[PDB]
């Protein structure tokens, strides 16, 4: 009804995109033939063209394609319409100068026109979901450019960002902070609200919480997707408030510069504990403040907490919801910062989570997504700070990025704004 | 981008290429006679990266084979890949330089490089999205050395905008037989360090050691050394050649691999280098392959890793596993082996993961590293170059064919700056 | 000396278009040394303000370079700046004007009046060569239709540009006429906004010989004046592929130059010279017996705000 365009770019942002849409297919009951089998009205994310064919508003953008091939030949080929599959040619993996400048130029219009077209075919536009690999080459070079565009082409509608900021361990580029710094400078101006994504906690969580061995990204995408899908469920599915994109923004980050929030989903558990015990609304909310269960593995113990927005999807009792939060808010010695006023913003939707036919979570009953902002993202920003200076003082890699299309000035500017952004997250006190 | 084009330069460049081709063929499910007798469409899909099409069922390798005197082309046409090569792409010639680099880059090769420039132009104009040239290059030969460099230079003059990726045979001063080699190698490097993008260095003694001691082949013949070069040339192309998990491209490796622009003398390595048998199974299961790959002497250039340090290291995994070791062991080996990895590059190891292993195998690894120990290899070449040059040796080779004293001196001075340069990043550190 | 590299910045005044249209004056001068440009300080050797004279500029900057080129060292002067930045006035000025003339006609003057001061013991023989780097290759600015030159290290291992026209120069007028044919043959590109856009770094080498008939010693004096192109954001200009090819080439070589000045300013381990073709030709000029002056040329207008910034941020 309120129509939300999901744009996903990068190796991972595409891949993860594909899993997002596969769980949205299953949640909404679309068969891979295109067909809804029974009477429901999920015209937010999907739309029925006239025959039994629910076409998403998924925009796959890529360089030399991987997943779009696997999509149009094989993986929900009869769901995804080829016009929305935007392939590319030339290369920029790592390279931000080739991304945001060279190859970005050759891309932009064919992509942008396709977006304006889907957004023509969205009548009651709610706004954008923009999924991208933040430190990535394939991802962020072009997506930072795309957001720069849609900030004018769309205007006042909001860009809901999911931003893969890398793990302190798992690091496929050497130049991932060079990407991310320049990417941040861009989203600092041209993004509306930015959900910083990890790898580490997420993998940590599959071993600790999920207790599968050491799974492939397919299952791990089925973790992320659970989390994106719960965020969107509150638009998708009927229930309390938290429909609008602005209902996050406004609630989470009312200080204008402080626009990266963090989040988590729960219950993430084993199929063993699924059989073995039944989790209560309190226990899932206690999992919402749990430090090990938090999405970016920045430390909630060393950190202090800011805003808190809780999305419950399942048959929950609003008294018990009021009590869970009341009690744990009253009880935990976590610092709720003196700049913020006191209070959570809660959201209770009828529809329970849905589980994938996979090798993943089991059929739990009640489920919650914690949205928060905490000072712990400054720790994330500390890795950037350390790591940047470590190459930059050296001037390593600069022959690849300034040599091939970037200007060197741009590196310092972003260094200064990112640093002022750490001063922003340090303006979090009294 | 899409199409890599392949160039075989030198009698070995030919051989190691033709084996590479043998491998990649067998990999995409093409018969070395001609037909796609293949099963997997996923393994069919990205063929145009190396192959040209033809009559539908046959696929033509987009090779340019360079050899000065005849006979090498006759050997490859004779060979079991033979008919899979299209006879236009046999770029043979008549008269010879015979190892002599000056004779090669200046004198003889001039007639042929118009020819080759024609052929590579033709195949490059043949392409959709031209990616790069991957040149198998006998670094200290004559056909590879002086002609292959003369070609690289024409190629660079023509295409700055494409990836000049060389696989460059430069054996040690221990097993080598080519006499004037120390001249040919300095002159060749003086062009390469100016000209080429990524030069993946290779040593026949290291290949010999791998075969004989690590793997335990009885007699390490050439095609055996080819088995390992072809595997790592197959390795490094893997991820763009097949769909996998993560990234693809060789530039995505290279952008990470080179910290300052002249540090482009790479050291590949392969695994499993296990002796052919039953335990085997208690040599390596899956995580343990990474423990093998990260190990000392597995490397296509024989750099003792206690002797230098590493800059960027990357790893191409082939097989249906997780980044479990890429999480776990890449952490733990950078923690424990902290001495090895230079601490100025924030997390040094750069892994990709492709689903397709080598045909019949289950898990393989390709190491691709920038080892600061590579400069010892250069140091001795520069020594021997100093020795010969200081002796004034081989005038009735080089200077006769018109090599200049300033360009001798320059190439030396460039090579020593290359030594000083690779050595400074050995020395170099964090705070 | 060698160690004390003169990083100077020279702001032009506002122009009648900038004054009437009203892009404002950015700078907040802390001093002789230091300026505040838009929040951030930038400290240098000398910030010449928009109220400074050509004579004050030249004498503080250029005049000692020439004496030192003459007396036993060589010298470098670098001029960095974009189109309309005020680079024309700084590096050349206008020769008929005895106020208005800049770095090149004042060096031609003090060189040739060093000639006309001394007598017939030194045998003064100036040779000049003029060459641009354009799309990697070295074009001769004097003689037309070459591909590339060879920049050979000699027995002293110093770079000589082989293939170039050397002009055995005899009059200060001849020096000058040279520049004019040179500059005419340049690869400048004309767009609709950007008319004299410099797409080449250009090196002018004045090889002053002065070999003594008396003392027999081989007295010399290489002055390199390097005309540095301006650093270009293709997000800014929005250009095409062929114009981007140029702009990356500029940006690369510029940035590589700052890495040697940074490594020179550090007094580091390797101190590179080899990788950039410019730093290759200027191997000894960067790192040798060179007294080196970097003259930065900026607008104080709010049009060119991130350009000034990007440029000033050079000096590390
Ligand atoms: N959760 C998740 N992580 C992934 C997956 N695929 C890759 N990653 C990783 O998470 C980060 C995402 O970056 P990428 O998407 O790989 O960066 P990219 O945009 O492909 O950048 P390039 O490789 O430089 O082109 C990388 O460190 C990856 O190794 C996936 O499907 N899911
Ligand atoms: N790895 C490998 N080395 C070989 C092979 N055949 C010869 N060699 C050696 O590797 C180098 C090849 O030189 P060559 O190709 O003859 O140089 P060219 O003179 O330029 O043709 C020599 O030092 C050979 O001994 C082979 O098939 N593989």
């Amino acid at each position: 009804m309120r129509e939300c365009i999901s744009i996903h770019v990068g190796q991972a942002g595409v891949q993860i995109g594909n899993a997002c849409w596969e769980l949205y297919c299953l949640e909404h009951g679309i068969q891979p033939d295109g067909q809804m089998p029974s009477d429901d009205s999920f015209n937010t994310f999907f739309s029925e063209t006239g025959a039994g064919k629910h076409v998403p508003r998924a925009v796959f953008v890529d360089l030399e394609p991987t997943v779009i091939d696997e999509v149009r030949t094989g993986t929900y080929r009869q769901l995804f319409h080829p016009e929305q599959l935007i392939t590319g040619k030339e290369d920029a993996a790592n390279n931000y100068a080739r991304g945001h400048y060279t190859i970005g130029k050759e891309i932009i219009d064919l992509v942008l026109d396709r977006i304006r077209k889907l957004a023509d075919q969205c009548t009651g536009l709610q706004g954008f979901l923009v999924f991208h690999s933040f430190g990535g080459g394939t991802g962020s070079g072009f997506t930072s450019l795309l957001m720069e565009r849609l900030s004018v082409d769309y205007g006042k509608k909001s860009k809901l960002e999911f931003s893969i900021y890398p793990a302190p361990q798992v690091s496929t580029a050497v130049v991932e902070p060079y990407n991310s710094i320049l990417t941040t400078h861009t989203t600092l101006e041209h993004s509306d609200c930015a959900f910083m994504v990890d790898n580490e906690a997420i993998y940590d969580i599959c071993r600790r919480n999920l207790d599968i061995e050491r799974p492939t990204y397919t299952n791990l995408n089925r973790l992320i997707s659970q989390i994106v899908s719960s965020i969107t469920a509150s638009l998708r599915f009927d229930g309390a408030l938290n429909v609008d994109l602005t209902e996050f923004q406004t609630n989470l980050v009312p200080y204008p510069r402080i626009h990266f929030p963090l989040a988590t989903y729960a219950p993430v558990i084993s199929a063993e504990k699924a059989y073995h015990e039944q989790l209560s609304v309190a226990e899932i909310t206690n999992a919402c403040f749990e430090p090990a269960n938090q999405m970016v593995k920045c430390d909630p113990r060393h950190g202090k907490y800011m805003a808190c927005c809780l999305l419950y999807r399942g048959d929950v009792v609003p008294k018990d919801v009021n009590a869970a939060i009341a009690t744990i808010k009253t009880k935990r010695s976590i610092q709720f910062v003196d700049w913020c006023p006191t209070g959570f913003k809660v959201g209770i939707n009828y529809q329970p989570p849905t589980v994938v036919p996979g090798g993943d979570l089991a059929k739990v009953q009640r489920a919650v997504c914690m949205l928060s902002n905490t000072t712990a993202i400054a720790e994330a920003w500390a890795r950037l700070d350390h790591k940047f200076d470590l190459m930059y003082a050296k001037r390593a890699f600069v022959h690849w990025y300034v040599g091939e299309g970037m200007e060197e000035g741009e590196f310092s500017e972003a260094r200064e704004d990112m640093a002022a952004l750490e001063k922003d997250y340090e303006e979090v006190g009294v | 981008m899409r199409e890599i084009v392949h160039i075989q330069a030198g009698q070995c460049g030919n051989q190691i290429g033709a084996k590479f081709w043998e491998v990649i063929s067998d990999e995409h499910g093409i018969d070395p006679t001609g037909s796609y007798h293949g099963d997997s469409d996923l393994q069919l899909e990205r063929i145009n990266v190396y192959y040209n099409e033809a009559t539908g069922n046959k696929y033509v390798p987009r090779a340019i084979l360079v050899d000065l005197e005849p006979g090498t082309m006759d050997s490859v046409r004779s060979g079991p890949f033979g008919q899979i090569f299209r006879p236009d792409n046999f770029v043979f010639g008549q008269s010879g330089a015979g190892n002599n680099w000056a004779k090669g880059h200046y004198t003889e090769g001039a007639e042929l490089v118009d020819s080759v420039l024609d052929v590579v132009r033709k195949e490059s104009e043949s392409c959709d999205c031209l990616q790069g040239f991957q040149l198998t290059h006998s670094l200290g030969g004559g056909t590879g050395s002086g002609m292959g460099t003369l070609l690289i230079s024409k190629i660079r003059e023509e295409y700055p905008d494409r990836i000049m990726n060389t696989f460059s045979v430069m054996p040690s001063p221990k097993v080598s037989d080519t006499v004037v080699e120390p001249y040919n190698a300095t002159l060749s490097v003086h062009q390469l360090v100016e000209n080429t993008d990524e030069t993946y260095s290779i040593d026949n003694e290291a290949l010999y050691d791998i075969c004989f001691r690590t793997l335990k082949l009885t007699t390490p013949t050439y095609g055996d050394l080819n088995h390992l070069v072809s595997a790592t040339m197959s390795g490094v192309t893997t991820c763009l050649r097949f769909p996998g998990q993560l990234n693809a491209d060789l530039r995505k490796l290279a952008v990470n691999m080179v910290p300052f622009p002249r540090l482009h003398f790479f050291m590949p390595g392969f695994a499993p280098l296990t002796s052919r048998g039953s335990q085997q199974y208690r040599a390596l299961t899956v995580p343990e392959l990474t423990q093998q790959m990260f190990d000392s002497k597995n490397m296509m250039a024989a750099c003792d890793p206690r002797h230098g340090r590493y800059l960027t290291v990357a790893a191409i995994f082939r097989g249906r596993m997780s980044m479990k070791e890429v999480d776990e062991q890449m952490l733990n080996v950078q923690n424990k082996n902290s001495s090895y990895f230079v601490e100025w590059i924030p997390n040094n190891v750069k892994t990709a993961v492709c689903d397709i292993p080598p045909r019949g195998l289950k898990m393989s690894a390709t190491f691709i590293g920038n080892s600061t120990a590579i400069q010892e290899l250069f140091k001795r070449i520069s020594e021997q170059f100093t020795a010969m040059f200081r002796r004034k040796a081989f005038l009735h080779w080089y200077t006769g064919e018109g090599m200049d004293e300033m360009e001798f001196t320059e190439a030396e001075s460039n090579m020593n700056d290359l030594v000083s340069e690779y050595q400074q990043y050995q020395d170099a550190t964090a705070d | 000396a060698e160690s004390n590299i003169k990083v100077m910045c020279r702001f032009r005044p506002l122009n009648e278009s900038e004054v009437n249209r009203g892009d404002k004056y950015i700078a907040k001068f802390q001093g002789e040394d230091t300026v505040v440009i838009a929040s951030k300080p930038y400290a240098f050797d000398r910030v010449f303000q928009s109220s400074t004279s050509q004579e004050q500029v030249y004498n503080d900057c250029a005049k000692k370079i020439v004496k030192d080129v003459l007396e036993g060292y060589n010298g470098t002067i670098f001029a960095y700046g974009q189109t309309s930045s005020g680079k024309t006035h700084t590096m050349e000025g206008k020769l008929h004007d005895p106020e208005g003339m800049g770095i090149i006609p004042r060096i031609v003057q003090d060189i040739f009046n060093y000639i006309y001061s001394m007598d017939e013991n030194l045998e003064f023989h100036i040779k000049v060569s003029y060459f641009e780097i354009y799309l990697d290759k070295i074009r001769d600015l004097l003689d037309v239709s070459k591909t590339n030159l060879s920049v050979h290290e000699d027995k002293n291992r110093v770079p000589y540009v082989k293939g170039a026209t050397e002009r055995f120069v005899s009059s200060p007028d001849e020096v000058m006429d040279t520049i004019d044919e040179g500059k005419s043959n340049r690869h400048v590109a004309v767009t609709n906004m950007n008319e004299h856009s410099s797409r080449s770094h250009s090196i002018f080498l004045i090889n002053v010989k002065q070999e003594n008939t008396q003392t027999e010693q081989k007295l010399s004096g290489k002055l390199y004046l390097v005309d540095l192109a301006g650093s270009e954001k293709v997000s800014k200009t929005g250009a095409e592929g062929a114009v981007l090819d140029e702009a990356k080439n500029i940006n690369k070589s510029l940035s590589a130059l700052g890495n040697v000045i940074s490594a020179l300013a550090e007094g580091s381990t390797y101190v590179p010279y080899r990788d950039s073709k410019m730093t290759r030709i200027l191997q000894d000029s960067l790192g040798g017996n060179c007294r080196t002056t970097i003259v930065i040329c900026c607008s104080p207008s709010s049009y060119n705000e991130s350009e000034t910034k990007s440029t000033l941020l050079f000096g590390q």
